[PDB]
DNA sequence: CAGGATGTATATATCTGACACGTGCCTGGAGACTAGGGAGTAATCCCCTTGGCGGTTAAAACGCGGGGGACAGCGCGTACGTGCGTTTAAGCGGTGCTAGAGCTGTCTACGACCAATTGAGCGGCCTCGGCACCGGGATTCTCCA
DNA sequence: TGGAGAATCCCGGTGCCGAGGCCGCTCAATTGGTCGTAGACAGCTCTAGCACCGCTTAAACGCACGTACGCGCTGTCCCCCGCGTTTTAACCGCCAAGGGGATTACTCCCTAGTCTCCAGGCACGTGTCAGATATATACATCCTG
């Protein structure tokens, strides 16, 4: 009676995409969700201030992506930049 | 005559959801507007990132002859990456365990 | 009349004999070749040899004058790209690996480039081999076709053995395979766990090139889990032990491969088909066997006869499951003709109806 | 005569033990006296989850190993094995709580 | 009403093996007694903050995860 | 064309002769004070801000300033900033 | 109709501006709204600890014989107070320098 | 440019040295401080290049620097804040 | 024989002085130059404001004083007056760098 | 060295409770259409960045003598670790209780929105006073019998 | 415990340039009014924290023995510091050219807002199997004559 919604299902998809033998406990299942809620936060508070430094009222892809290549390390964010523009391109195509 | 619904995760061929996050950064005070492409890049890099961290995390798991992961595997994880490890410097994983390490000098 | 083929059996324990000495010379050089490669400075510097037994049912043999090892290399994170949606041949790419791939100079853009990467093994053990003349030992290069380096060893004669570059994976068993490897109704689940929880790995191959990459395209290779199962053939994993009963699965692997490779030989037409065919029909056929007693030397021959019919069932219906991977079930026409396939059952049945003569040989 | 232990064995053998386990090392009774008393000086009259408790002692628990792994570290500069306050109070310096 | 002498000397013994220390002088504990009381009064401080804010009277988990994010330390498994 | 910018000199100007009625600034010192201002004002924004969204709210009040110049400030200086801002707003109220 | 003006921080009793605060307060995405007794309590505490920081800062000049405020005095002040160096514990001063301190055990 | 960490003297280092108060230097000291002075600057440089170059520009504005700096945790006051 | 100092008074005096002044103790010629060698990695054909390189240079002596402050409560640590390699190295150690 | 005692990883047998499905459903996400406003673009200015030159002197560079600090070695004694026997109290399970959190409904005061005035704050101009800046004597402070 | 060199502050005069004040102006805050909706109360539920009681037993504690480590002393030997000479190249002033940020004007397309509808995710209920535990072995390591 106090519906609350996660990110399991979908964690649970990948996780089934992945690895498709292995299960997870009920508190590995909560701290997915606190990290998914963590990097969250941080890339939508790093893409707002970008916004507003560029006097912009939107968050576009731009802004996500630089935001990205602001905040992952090294190979990470090669590697994430390929799978957004990826994902982007598969999706303008409709 | 009608268009039965095709998810958004599913043009952008991901199992993140699309429209959740969609709503989230509506519902957050980020911006005025918000783009159409903003949240297939975001859930992207989401799902991107916990696949990363997943697959690292199995391996933990099923190194110690395991099938569950535990909170144990998820730190040995994060701490054998020195990027992750970076990422994830000041956070602290609750029955995380420390890293297995003696200095040389005490042996 | 088991007697004959007891006897065949002991007469490649003569082999073994000779072979005992032969395979001792050359894997004592190999060895020396094992400990001088993790002493150099290369991107070669973990690469083991893989241990699949000794024993004529363990390694690819034949004529006393060429033996075989497969050459094991750890490989960081590796992504696989189906290539021949059969499910047998890949293209080989990496992940993040955020330190840095000390292979960057073996791929052409994000993809492994086999054929680089194996001109530098080659050129690697041919001179490493070329810097140390004990035994007389040296490597002879035939068209790069297949990818073996071959050493002839003059000690006492011509010993030639293929070193096979193998790829060591142990990330997930990809997808390809999910429901390969049924046994659990057989042996049990928490076998199959453990056995897939074991690493997996990738042999060089230029897959017949209809294709325009070449070189590399890549097939799994499940050599270990293989050699584990045939030395537990036994739903009883207390086979070929004191501990156990001896049967006829051992003794009927050696005689439909052994007899095989007789005829196939006597008729050169036919040499697309290779030891894993038998190998993943006993696979099938030990599975689907319930019962200890229907695998006993006393039954060699019905076993045996039984056995056969399996075989003639399998051609029959056009289709063989590869026993690791459902989904690529090599038993299609475009790679073996199906006139070829019925001209061997009819060898097959030249075999049967005149009482094993290519036996009656010595 | 019976067994003894040369100094320092024992002490490899808990750092291995304690090395591989994820439980908790405090006892939890004393830290809930500790908390509730520590709280009864801000606003007197409050009430606890257990949850938020156990919370509280998994960060102070991982606080103070992260702060022992600087004074080992401290220690070995100073050419010890032996940690003193020294060594702790130069820790919280360098770490910026003072 | 002491119970800062309820954090024992073996607890902290094993506190420094976990953390990969042999041997500890005599006076280490009282110091990092008063250490550890530091650390959790300044916690306790903004969790109690984050708790009478919302006019409530129990103390939850969420109190002291603000608490803790918001000094760089974030902590995952407890909620949020 | 000139594009106008904001600053708080004026207030800060005003401030400095009410409680030191003598002393000069400079205009670095001027630029400090500045990126101070804006800097801790930021802070209590945000923290105000993210107050309000944790308690399911959709208002900023008094009450969340108050408690986040709680969080932030040390000590006594929260205690005189608290007294400081409570009596402003109850001789504004007064109208 | 139409009484004369008064700015909000004249009712308060301040220097420091409530207009614009409160027009930065509504721009800045902070909520959807804003209280009226909110931008008193900010514009009052902003008010406090710029003439709190001031005092000092003003007092360290004189006692170098300056009438003029410089950045090396916001500094001497800052790091001077116990409670503001805990506030600004992350903040580098531009052309602040540092404080006099020398370790006792490198005196002669 | 080639060999401009050397433009980093050694009489400079010991003019920061004693600044911070440091009595007795040893003489490798300086490739130690060229190096990590030399990390710290990529590590700037990096996020105030993405932040210019996001803006379009061609040119590193102050206040790139002082975001870049802002982002690690060293608040810079005296450019524009 | 003229007037030998003894080792220590003049950086006694240097430290005094040093204290007191706001300036910039490295060169700007050679900073400008680094930087722009560093920046041209990253991306080709920049520009610099003046004000930008003034700011990175404040920045950067900022932070190797405040690193230069922790290497000598480190060798204050290990009981001598000279620092060491080791005692950077300890000092990025436990601010958090590696 | 070489055995002996001890500790720890390793195999089995059993049960459990925690995870994996399966079902009902409701709320939030998708499709279609409109109306606006944010952003893309093109041109232009004019600011400011880059590039050069010449002279100087302050700083860097190189050398040198020497004293003091780093470092090694040896001894001692003491403080901390190991083991044993007692004892306390932590933890667990179960019970009961009620304060307070959490939800639900009502309404009311307060904040959004709009249009018109108006003064506060910004940009520019001018001016004096605080501060460099140089000398020049005072006065510390170091180096000796 | 002196007495002389030598930095360094302080005063004083000059001069200069930057803060402080004035003036002109413009756009954003204020006033006055309207409307809608967030939140404040009042009630009611019902969880879950609190208090208690036995009971077991593991952990703390106190004590003795012993050993190895910190610390202190001594002695040595490099190597940094203070000083003197040379050189070089930042730095300042300067001039020149041009690139590009910034502003204006113009245009379009993408998103919010509305409305209708329906599927995916949540809550609830099962079913079962990974793992925890207990027992028996064997291997690994330390230790001492
Ligand atoms: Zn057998």
């Amino acid at each position: 009676r106090s519906r609350k919604e996660s990110y399991s299902v979908y964690v649970y998809k990948v996780l089934k995409q992945v690895h498709p033998d292995t299960g997870i406990s009920s508190k590995a299942m909560g701290i997915m969700n606190s990290f998914v809620n963590d990097i969250f936060e941080r890339i939508a508070g790093e893409a707002s201030r970008l916004a507003h430094y560029n006097k912009r009222s939107t968050i576009t892809s731009r802004e996500i992506q630089t935001a990205v290549r602001l905040l992952l390390p090294g190979e990470l964010a090669k590697h994430a930049v390929s799978e957004g523009t990826k994902a982007v391109t598969k999706y303008t195509s409709s | 005559a009608r268009a039965k619904a095709k998810t958004r995760s599913s043009r952008a061929g991901l199992q993140f959801p699309v429209g959740r996050v969609h709503r989230l950064l509506r519902k957050g005070n980020y911006a005025e507007r918000v783009g159409a492409g903003a949240p297939v890049y975001l859930a992207a890099v989401l799902e991107y990132l916990t696949a990363e961290i997943l697959e690292l995390a199995g391996n933990a798991a099923r190194d110690n002859k395991k099938t569950r992961i535990i909170p144990r595997h998820l730190q040995l994880a994060i701490r054998n990456d020195e990027e992750l490890n970076k990422l994830l410097g000041k956070v602290t994983i609750a029955q995380g365990g420390v890293l297995p390490n003696i200095q040389a000098v005490l042996l | 009349e088991p007697d004959k083929l007891k006897k065949v059996l002991d007469k490649l324990r003569l082999k073994r004999k000779d072979i005992s000495e032969a395979a001792e010379t050359v894997n004592k050089v190999v060895e020396r070749l094992l400990r001088r490669m993790q002493k150099r400075e290369s991107e070669f510097k973990g690469v083991e040899q893989l241990n699949t037994g000794s024993y004529y049912e363990h390694v690819k043999i034949s004529a006393p004058n060429e033996f075989d090892v497969m050459f094991k290399l750890e490989v960081p994170r590796i992504e696989l790209q189906e290539y021949y949606e059969t499910g047998a041949f890949y293209l080989v790419k990496f992940k993040r690996i955020p330190r840095g791939n000390p292979l960057s100079h073996f791929l052409e853009g994000e993809v492994l480039s086999a054929t680089k990467m194996l001109s530098k093994f080659r050129k690697i053990i041919k001179e490493e081999v070329k810097e140390i003349k004990d035994i007389d030992v040296s490597v002879e290069k035939e068209k790069p076709g297949s990818p073996a380096v071959t050493l002839l060893i003059r000690n006492p004669e011509e010993i030639s053995v293929d070193i096979i570059l193998a790829l060591e994976s142990k990330g997930s068993w990809p997808i390809s395979t999910k429901e390969g490897l049924p046994i659990q109704g057989w042996l049990g689940t928490k076998v199959r766990t453990n056995l897939r929880r074991e690493p997996f790995y990738l042999v060089p191959k230029n897959a017949k090139d209809g294709n325009s990459f070449q070189g590399e395209t890549w097939r799994l290779s499940f050599s270990h889990t293989e050699k584990y199962i045939l030395n537990n053939h036994g739903i009883e994993k207390t086979c070929c032990e004191s501990s156990g009963a001896k049967c006829c699965r051992k003794e009927c692997l050696k005689l439909m491969k052994y007899l095989l490779e007789q005829l196939k030989k006597e008729f050169q037409e036919l040499d697309a088909f290779c030891s894993y065919h038998v190998k993943t029909a006993i696979f099938h056929m030990w599975t689907q066997d319930p019962q200890d007693s229907q695998w006993d030397p006393r039954n060699l021959s019905s076993c045996f006869d039984k056995l056969l019919a399996f075989f003639l069932e399998c051609l029959r219906t056009e289709k063989l499951d590869h026993y690791f991977i459902p989904k690529f079930n090599l038993f299609s026409q475009e790679l073996i003709d199906r006139k070829s396939k019925e001209f061997l059952s009819k060898k097959i049945e030249y075999e049967r109806n005149n009482g094993f003569p290519i036996f009656d040989k010595l | 005569k019976p067994h003894r232990y040369r100094p320092g064995t024992v002490a490899l053998r808990e750092i291995r033990r304690y090395q591989k386990s994820t439980e908790l090392l405090i006892r939890k009774l004393p830290f809930q006296r500790l908390v509730r008393e520590i709280a009864q000086d801000f606003k007197t009259d409050l009430r606890f989850q257990s949850s938020a408790v156990m919370a509280l002692q998994e960060a102070s628990e991982a606080y103070l190993v992260g702060l022992f792994e600087d004074t080992n570290l401290a220690a070995i500069h100073a050419k010890r094995v032996t940690i003193m306050p020294k060594d702790i109070q130069l820790a919280r310096r360098i770490r910026g709580e003072r | 009403r002491d119970n800062i002498q309820g954090i024992t000397k073996p607890a902290i013994r094993r506190l420094a093996r976990r953390g990969g220390v042999k041997r500890i002088s005599g006076l280490i504990y009282e110091e990092t007694r008063g250490v550890l009381k530091v650390f959790l009064e300044n916690v306790i401080r903004d969790a109690v903050t984050y708790t009478e804010h919302a006019k409530r009277k129990t103390v939850t988990a969420m109190d002291v995860v603000y608490a803790l994010k918001r000094q760089g330390r974030t902590l995952y498994g407890f909620g949020g």
